């Protein structure tokens, strides 16, 4: 009876590595809840368990509050202090109440609350101790297969979920199968699965390489980037600081044994391993493997790269359904345009001709002088308007007066183009039609017209997604303006 | 006290052609007969026409 | 609720015996007209013209009614909608075909990134399955 | 239905009143009512102006009787400490 409470507290404390105090607080709350259910009226109840005897006293608790909203569970501070002057706001006033007999009903409630406390203590501390597993490749047994998810049993009453998007496209699991996956998210939700496991995301590839390649686990080789088409093909970029180690050779292993182990775990996914370079152009050449790159042109302003390949290598460089270029672009972070050497030359000739036509038209220069500007690397009116005067003065045949005149013409051309844009929509079209939409300021009307939204009809045809990049336009404000435009155009 | 179960034609299962079957629910524990009898007696004769 | 109350049955009914006797009419020169003479039997709690007025109101209220599936449980992605239409519906938390069918055309036109073209696509696809918006 | 419907168209300043009530109408315990009468609180409008801290100073008013008064006032949508401008109305000052 008495000594049995101590023996239970000691057994549970030792088996679940849990503070005895946390178990008692929870038993007190469990007994209070079981007591509340025996009364027909909603009462407040405090239970106190004696930590030496295991005896327990039950009260009619009266939450000391400033303003009483529930007279059955709350008491004013003035009324509480009439009984005990030591009471403060948030304390409980008690009332001698018959403690509920510990029947198998209270016993079952106590068991449930202990189990719940262990989930928030023993299991929580187990998840904290397994900080590596929360991120590394956990192993689970398939408990249940649904249409949209797979429930994994990790042991110790821990359940994980693999979502349909988190699976490989050709995997078929059965109840009882063992599955590995990366724990990519832990959610403290009051209902549902708390542990989310992925096999499709790039982290699964990185952690499989960490386990299979000791040199990655020892931080001698670093994985800098990973791009993945799950169950089909992946690319990984590897770097090392040790010049004695080949990072690609280490990840491949003897006759490809290491990369084949990772590929086999991923259902036969093809893995390309590329050397990371700090030069973006050299890194993209490496990422394009196995296609040979003939030349690269880098557009830093658009964050794009034009990749020329031999006509025989074009199909290999693009890959099946563009898979090779897409994985290289995701691995580099650059937009990659793959073309033939002949197509790249034709593109550059068309761009040079368009720049010459633009400069001849807007700068009132001859075609010979426009050609010199393009050969010196000027392609836009903005470059000519804003570039440091020293770079324009390095061009053979430009003097300080001619550079000043060229810059003034470029600025006047940009101002005339901007004004012709403002007149095409913003002085007539977006100053009456698009402006009518309640909320459109003149600045927003010109920002809309710069995207080709010149009329109130053009705005009524937009999605929120088409306007999301306009500086100062929130999704809510975009949605309100589109709805105002639709109300006038379609319902006026 | 003047609030009854206001009914409606839940379906018109018009069987084939020149023939319908119109079901009305819900009525009170006694209003099915009075509306059936009222509509039956009026359609039979009151309803005008040419022949 | 206490033990001191006593519940009797409740016969909320004022009338006892209603007898109509139809008979021929002669007041109007036109013949083939009838007179309806209703002898009621009240217990004093209801005026007779009020009784006939409430009865006619109840009957004319009754004639106001006609006087002047496992497909619903499927996700919206199974409707083969354009990537635009499907993403616009997901942004409004419309996951099932049964959620989509309850929304009116006027409600769908308020959703973000929802054009007249995508609304026509949704109608044509729902119509191909025998479903309509606003059920 | 149109014929049958056309054949039937010839047939078819104190706070509030509650503030003016005596405290005895609040169904308070005989203890709570006698404690309020001892402090010259006769009307519901007088009771509603008193704060909880003032009622606890009343001789023989316990924490239990204060909770009863709050629960009963709350059942009528009233709270302790409401300020009524122009209470008592001149209609009550002559009893």
């Amino acid at each position: 009876m008495n000594k049995e409470i101590l023996a239970v507290v000691e057994a549970v404390s030792n088996e679940k590595a849990l503070p005895r105090e946390k178990i008692f607080e929870a038993l007190e709350s469990a007994l209070a809840t079981a007591t509340k259910k025996k009364y027909e009226q909603e009462i407040d109840v405090r239970v106190q368990i004696d930590r030496k005897s295991g005896d327990f006293d039950t009260f009619r608790r009266w939450l000391v509050v400033d303003e009483v909203t529930q007279p059955t569970k709350e008491i004013t501070l003035e009324a509480a202090r009439y009984e005990d002057e030591s009471l403060n706001l948030g304390d409980y006033v008690e009332d001698q109440i018959e403690s509920v007999t510990f029947d198998r009903i209270t016993t079952q409630t106590a068991k449930q609350v202990i189990v719940q406390k262990v989930r928030e203590a023993e299991r929580a501390m187990v998840v904290d101790q397994f900080r590596e597993h929360e991120g590394e490749i956990i192993t689970g047994v398939v408990k249940k297969v649904n249409r949209d998810n797979i429930s994994l049993d990790l042991g110790n009453n821990a359940e994980a979920v693999i979502l349909r998007e988190d699976m490989l496209p050709r995997e078929n699991f059965r109840p009882g199968d063992r599955v590995r996956g990366v724990l990519y998210s832990v959610r403290p939700e009051a209902r549902g699965a708390q542990l989310f496991v992925t096999r499709s995301k790039p982290e699964m590839l990185i952690e499989l390489f960490r386990i299979e390649v000791p040199e990655i686990g020892e931080e001698v080789i670093e994985i800098k980037a990973a791009a993945r088409d799950p169950g089909s093909r992946a690319k990984i970029a590897v770097k090392t600081n040790d010049k004695r180690i080949d990072p690609v050779g280490a990840c491949v292993g003897m006759r490809g044994a290491r990369v084949q182990a990772v590929s086999t775990e991923l259902g036969g996914e093809r893995i390309d391993i590329v050397l990371w370079d700090d030069n973006p152009a050299q890194f993209v050449i490496n990422a394009m493997a196995p296609a040979d790159v003939a030349s690269i042109v880098v557009d830093e302003d658009k964050h794009t790269m034009d990749i020329a390949v031999e006509a025989g290598n074009l199909a290999q460089a693009i890959g099946r359904n563009g898979q090779n270029v897409r994985l290289a672009s995701q691995l580099s972070g650059w937009e990659l345009n793959v073309m033939t050497v002949d197509d790249l030359q034709a593109k550059h000739q068309a761009e040079a001709h368009a720049a010459i036509d633009t400069f001849t038209k807007y700068l009132d220069i001859d075609e010979d002088f426009a050609t010199v500007l393009v050969e010196e690397g000027f392609s836009t009116l903005e470059e000519l308007a804003y570039v440091p005067m020293k770079e324009l003065l390095e061009i053979e045949g430009l003097d300080e007066p001619t550079v000043e005149a060229l810059r003034e013409r470029a600025k006047n051309a940009l101002a005339t183009i901007a004004q012709a844009q403002e007149e095409s929509l913003g002085d007539n079209k977006p100053a009456d039609d698009l402006l009518n939409l309640e909320g459109v300021d003149r600045d927003l009307a010109f920002k809309l017209a710069a995207r080709g939204v010149c009329t109130l009809e053009d705005l009524a045809e937009q999605g929120i997604d088409d306007l999301a990049d306009i500086e100062g336009l929130t999704d809510e404000k975009a949605g309100a303006l589109i709805m105002a435009a639709r109300n006038i155009c379609w319902f006026g | 006290v003047t609030e009854f179960l206001k009914p409606r034609l839940v379906d018109i299962e018009q069987v084939s052609s020149t023939h319908a079957k119109v079901t009305l629910e819900p009525l009170e524990r006694g209003f099915g007969h009075t509306l059936g009898n009222a509509l039956r007696r009026i359609l039979l004769s009151s309803m005008p026409g040419c022949a | 609720r206490p033990i001191g109350r006593l519940l009797v049955d409740a016969c909320y009914s004022p009338v006892e015996r209603i007898a109509y006797n139809v008979e021929a009419a002669r007041v109007e020169q036109r013949t083939d007209l009838d007179k309806l003479v209703i002898e009621m039997e009240t217990n004093g709690t209801i005026d007779p013209e009020e009784a006939i007025r409430r009865a006619a109101t109840i009957l004319a209220e009754q004639l106001e009614a006609f006087v002047d599936d496992p497909i619903l449980l499927r996700p919206v992605d199974d409707l083969e909608l354009t990537v635009r239409s499907a993403n616009c519906l997901k942004a409004e938390a419309i996951h099932y075909i049964g959620d989509l069918v309850q929304r009116t055309e006027v409600e769908l036109l308020k959703t973000p990134n929802l054009g007249k073209k995508s609304l026509t696509e949704i109608k044509d696809v729902l119509a191909s399955r025998g479903l309509s918006l606003g059920m | 239905a149109t014929i049958l419907a056309e054949q039937l168209e010839a047939f078819v300043p104190e706070f509030d009143p509650i503030l003016l009530r005596p405290v005895d109408d609040l169904e308070l315990t005989v203890r709570s009512a006698n404690c309020l009468k001892a402090e010259a609180i006769h009307y519901i409008g007088d009771l509603v102006q008193r704060t909880e801290v003032e009622l606890l100073k009343t001789p023989n008013l316990g924490k239990k009787s204060l909770t009863e008064i709050k629960d009963v006032l709350a059942s009528r949508g009233l709270s302790l400490g409401m300020r009524l401008e122009n209470w008592p109305p001149a209609s009550i000052a002559d009893e």
